[PDB]
């Protein structure tokens, strides 16, 4: 099978910046070599066919070049709009096999996440549940870390962790955190703390409340 | 003008089987192949087959063989691709694509979870807070459901801005899965918000109101 490896893995761009994206073949496959934008929850859509010929509908900032085993696709001035996952494919053997997939995601100013924490609805006590649920919206970077403090104490059972896909409106994250413990547990305690650990700040963002 | 349409989201036992559909409109549906695309969570692409509609002629490149087989119903232009003695490994979003060298025209996808977790509806609550920060966050936790999918909404579609919908995460065969809704702090509880969350595998319509505590 023909393996189509695709550099870099990931990678984050500026608006404005040209981007080229790589893709090898472990052998020949002359110019039967397409490119795919897949946005999540959507099928991969048709940038660039056999190594360098437009499709119609595509911005002209996308093109494609290459010829045998080394192609690439090109981006003059990315925008906002261009995040996703990036893929290669090859027609020239069987099977047909696609490379492994860059993402693309877009590089903008810091933001410091909002963090909303709720504690479990009067509905959800009735039913006998306890849930307290933690929102981290709209941050970026993406990398951060949430942590559960219920009376001083990290709680890392029952915790469930949700992140979103790169926001296509102002390129941040956002994150949902949700600790889970029995009506009797909850009950047993008073702090429910969720803390946001993100770049934005040397101390984590911190939001709790007191079962009162 | 042309365009494939799959079946819906599956959920089926290991060891079951699985047809899912692929009609394609626009085109003479006999003179193409139908090309059939697995897709994991956050994974590559992997080219399952193809299969040339009226001639019953196909290409199998699954993983394990003899699992996938596929048909082409020319009378009603669609093509299918029959999964059996299914496992955890072929839970994934697969796709139907027009064979063109290249795919151009792709179907939605058909998601497949392989599980023998039962049917259960979501458990639907609404998330009040305590401008707050010059707006009000809001939200709606929907757990305790199976299988995927549930499509959650504000005020009937009316609010979408400010709106962040997760990802639903699975724990001991239930899914959990939360919505946040951003509004000016003047719109609520001035103007009521309402999250309307639908899982139809269990007919589940739901409507919870955000109300201040």
């Amino acid at each position: 099978d023909i393996e189509l490896t695709q550099s870099p893995a990931t990678l984050s761009v500026t608006p404005g910046d040209s981007v080229s994206l790589s893709c090898r073949a472990s052998q020949s496959i002359s110019n039967n070599l397409h490119w795919y934008q897949q946005k999540s929850h959507e099928s991969p859509r048709l940038l660039i066919k056999y190594t360098s010929q437009s499709m119609s509908g595509i911005p002209s900032r996308f093109s494609g070049s290459g010829s045998g085993t080394d192609f690439t696709l090109s981006i003059n001035s990315v925008e906002t709009e261009d995040f996703g996952v990036y893929f290669c494919q090859q027609s020239g053997s069987w099977p047909r096999t696609f490379g492994g997939g860059t993402k693309l995601d877009i590089k903008r100013a810091d933001a410091a996440p909002t963090v909303s924490i709720f504690p479990p609805s009067s509905e959800q006590l009735t039913s006998g549940g306890a849930s307290v649920v933690c929102f981290l919206n709209n941050f970026y970077p993406k990398d951060i870390n949430v942590k559960w403090k219920i009376d001083g104490s990290e709680r890392q059972n029952g915790v469930l962790n949700s992140w979103t896909d790169q926001d296509s409106k102002d390129s941040t994250y956002s994150m949902s955190s949700t600790l889970t413990l029995t009506k009797d547990e909850y009950e047993r305690h008073n702090s429910y703390t969720c803390e946001a650990t993100h770049k934005t700040s040397t101390s984590p963002i911190v939001k709790s409340f007191n079962r009162n | 003008e042309v365009q494939l349409e799959q079946s819906g989201a599956e959920l089926m036992k290991p060891g079951a089987s699985v047809k899912i559909s692929c009609k394609a409109t626009g085109y003479t549906f006999t003179t193409y192949w139908i090309e059939w695309i697995k897709q994991r969570p956050g994974h590559s692409l992997e080219w399952i087959g193809e299969i040339l509609p009226g001639s019953d002629s196909t290409y199998y490149n699954e993983k394990v063989k003899g699992k996938v087989t596929f048909t082409a119903d020319a009378s009603s232009n669609t093509a299918y691709m029959q999964l059996s003695s299914l496992t955890s490994e072929d839970s994934a979003v697969y796709y139907c694509a027009r064979g063109d060298g290249f795919y151009v025209y792709w179907g939605q996808g058909t998601t497949l979870t392989v599980s023998s977790a039962s049917t259960t509806p979501p458990s639907v609550y609404p998330l009040a807070p305590g401008q707050t920060n010059s707006m009000v966050t809001l939200g709606c936790l929907v757990k305790g459901y199976f299988p995927e999918p549930v499509t959650v909404t504000w005020n009937s579609g009316s609010l979408s801005s400010g709106v962040h919908t997760f990802p639903a995460v699975l724990q001991s065969d239930l899914y959990t899965l939360s919505s946040s809704v951003t509004v000016p702090s003047s719109p609520w509880p001035s103007e009521t918000v309402t999250c309307n969350v639908a899982h139809p595998a269990s007919s589940t319509k739901v409507d919870k109101k955000i109300v201040p505590r």
